């Protein structure tokens, strides 16, 4: 029952801060602190980015919410997918290292 | 009530240990020459081979 | 700004354990990797019991709980289908894709205490035959008489739910820590005192060299981050005599699989599932 | 007052307003931002170290974060004063 | 840049201890000028013994001519805080992040402190 994303309800959404410039929120629907946690130290790498960090509110509530600031350079939704991609790349050469590393 | 399986704190099998651990009774060996015999690195699993009653002789038996 | 390139050296790989060092990674890739791998990484294990003959003096519930504890081959765990989405059944029996149907019938005809392992367990697909150990899992004695039959499907189920469907049993990592010494500090301690540090440790982490007449670091990897030599070490009046610090790129694994899945596989599939779950977070662009 | 802190929440505010000892970094202070309504303050710790970058959080500002900008404190048996939403030095006693 | 410079000698600490995992606040007076100083020093992360000497800097702004709010490569214990006591002799009270500093000395040497201002510390060990 849980496991199931909630009928009508995208995933991921985006809202813009009005208070800060270049500030938005993601908000993730039935993700955990894995997803969170490698995305918010992924986002310390990129140098535009300025604060990064995740929240679980409502335990009960499975979401995850994801605020990323950025400099006068980059979007926070480019930030955000560039990061998605450096994980993806990251998992691809350790699942090759690992498989070179069996044989 | 039969020897728990899956280790309840752990998650490892040791559903099929409990004959062995008797046997090894059986014989001149103590209980922690049994449980390291049998492999059980972790003291959850060593509590849950240490701490069993065995109930169903008796259920059977009345 | 961009990727990290970590590298993986295995130590030792088996069936069902396996130990590998992971480096130049952030402790986040390393959790996230053994919360999937402990939590999301799917298998079969059997949900649905249906009973005709329960003689036995154990109660029907009790029977089904251990039943479905029972470790059973997941290979085709990532090909198969969810319960709920498959949609060409209902789900009744045996299915090609979701259920896997399994006939269990005992009936004691001796004197002697018949036990019901899970040997006797037989399933129409042999490729969901339940992992063999020795005398296999107990389920229920019998004694004379006391027939126990029964009907048991098995579904492919995420460990997150109800805890059964988990492969990994108690996945670690520690952080390789890195053991340094002064060996100025060390001289001018007596011989005396040599021993009781080294007795300090926990564990075997530090030896004394006879030829040497000083104190080495053996196996580092077993530190545990007790703070006990370090205290001693204080107490003794030197105070940056030992100084121990956990490697914060440096990480060892320790796999240990259910029988389930290789922990090889497990390692792969988890892998896999991680870059599912990120390709799913991944969000488009918008204008 | 009718509600307090709490067991928890006393003993926390009194161990990150205590120890003085204990710094926070980048990450770690803007992952507890999160909960705090107010925005970061500076650093305050720009080099603690000759070769130690990233600078650091102090614990007291931390606690900084939950008093308005407009709110002012001061509490003569503990040493506290809060200026500017700042809390600026406190002493031990935790009675306040 | 530097409003005050000058060497200081630690005179005692009020904890004096080398593993008591707490803040240690340092006395030293100043040379050639007769200070006062009140300082609380992590000891673990940065070491002082009685006795040292180390020169002390105070500046609005680490940037060079201007732009208040590059002079981290010389020195090694930056702070940063803010002067918001300045009744005397006159001294200065000024917290880094809870960390109080007490600077008595004459009214003479410190005199172009501004009331609640920001400020940094400056700290080399030679
Ligand atoms: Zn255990
Ligand atoms: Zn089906």
């Amino acid at each position: 029952e849980r496991f199931v994303v909630p009928e009508g309800t995208k995933k991921v959404s985006y809202d813009r801060d009005t208070k800060i410039i270049n500030a938005a929120s993601f908000t993730v629907e039935r993700e955990d602190h894995t997803i969170g946690n490698i995305v918010r130290m992924q986002l310390h790498r990129d140098e535009n980015v300025l604060f990064a960090g995740y929240q679980l509110p409502h335990p009960l509530k499975y979401k995850i919410i994801v605020r990323i600031h950025t400099t006068s350079q980059s979007s926070p939704m480019q930030a955000y997918n560039q990061a998605i991609n450096d994980l993806d790349k990251e998992l691809d050469y350790l699942k090759n290292q690992f498989e070179a590393e069996v044989a | 009530m039969i020897i728990p399986v899956r280790c309840f704190t752990c998650g490892k099998v040791i559903g099929n240990k409990w004959d062995q651990y008797l046997d090894l009774l059986q014989l001149d060996y103590t209980e922690g020459d049994a449980l390291d015999a049998l492999q059980l690195v972790r003291y959850c699993c060593r509590r849950m081979l240490m701490t069993h009653v065995d109930l169903i002789e008796k259920l059977l038996n009345y | 700004t961009y990727q990290r390139f970590p590298k993986i050296k295995i130590r030792e790989l088996k069936d069902d354990y396996a130990k590998f060092e992971l480096r130049e990674t952030d402790v986040s890739m390393a959790n996230a990797l053994r919360r999937v791998m402990i939590s999301e990484v799917p298998t079969v294990a059997i949900d649905l019991v249906e009973i005709e003959v329960n003689s036995s003096v154990l109660n029907d519930e009790f029977i089904a709980h251990r039943l479905g504890l029972i470790p059973l081959t997941s290979e085709r765990a990532m090909s198969m289908r969810f319960s709920r989405d498959c949609d060409a059944c209902d789900g009744d029996g045996q299915c090609e894709f979701c259920s896997v149907e399994f006939r269990l019938s005992s009936k004691c005809v001796t004197d002697q205490t018949l036990d019901v392992t899970s040997r006797d367990l037989y399933s129409a697909d042999p490729t969901v035959t339940p992992v063999d150990f020795h005398k296999g899992i107990i389920i229920v004695k019998l004694r004379r008489g006391q027939e126990l039959k029964l009907r048991a499907i098995a579904r492919k189920g995420i460990g997150k739910d109800h805890a059964k469907w988990s492969p990994a049993a108690t996945v670690t990592f520690m952080y390789e820590p890195d053991i340094i010494i002064n060996e100025d500090m060390m001289d001018t301690l007596s011989d005396e005192e040599k021993i009781d540090l080294i007795e300090s440790s926990p564990t075997k982490v530090f030896g004394m060299d006879p030829v040497t007449r000083q104190v080495v670091v053996v196996d580092p990897e077993a530190y545990t981050y007790d703070e006990e030599v370090i205290k001693k070490a204080e107490a003794m009046g030197k105070p940056g005599l030992i100084e121990i610090s956990p490697k914060d790129d440096s990480f060892i694994f320790t796999v240990e699989s259910t029988g389930a899945v290789k922990a090889s596989q497990l390692v792969l599939n988890a892998i896999d599932l991680l870059k599912q779950k990120l390709d799913a977070v991944r969000l488009s662009d918008d204008t | 007052n009718l509600l307090s802190l709490g067991q928890d929440s006393l003993t926390a505010a009194y161990l990150v307003n205590v120890e003085k000892n204990c710094y926070l970094n980048r990450a770690q202070m803007q992952q507890l931002q999160m909960y705090c309504p107010f925005q970061l303050p500076p650093p305050a710790i720009i080099k603690a170290s000759p070769s130690s970058t990233e600078p650091q959080w102090t614990g007291m500002q931390l606690f900084g974060m939950l008093f308005p900008p407009g709110f002012d404190y001061t509490y003569p048996l503990n040493n506290v004063v809060v200026s500017n939403g700042e809390l600026l030095s406190f002493s031990e006693g935790s009675a306040w | 840049i530097i409003m005050f410079e000058d060497i200081f000698v630690v005179d005692k600490l009020d904890p004096d201890g080398k593993k008591f995992d707490k803040v240690t606040r340092v006395e030293a007076r100043s040379h050639n000028l007769e200070m006062f100083m009140h300082l609380d020093v992590n000891t673990e992360v940065y070491p002082l013994a009685v006795g040292d000497k180390f020169t002390l800097a105070m500046a609005p702004t680490l940037n060079l001519d201007g732009t208040p709010d590059t002079l981290a490569d010389k020195y090694e214990y930056i702070m940063h805080g803010k002067l918001y006591k300045i009744s005397e002799k006159a001294e200065l009270y000024v917290s880094f992040g809870g960390l109080l500093m007490l600077l008595q000395g004459d009214p003479a040497h410190i005199s172009h402190f501004e009331l609640d201002q920001r400020l940094f510390l400056l700290m080399r060990k030679l």
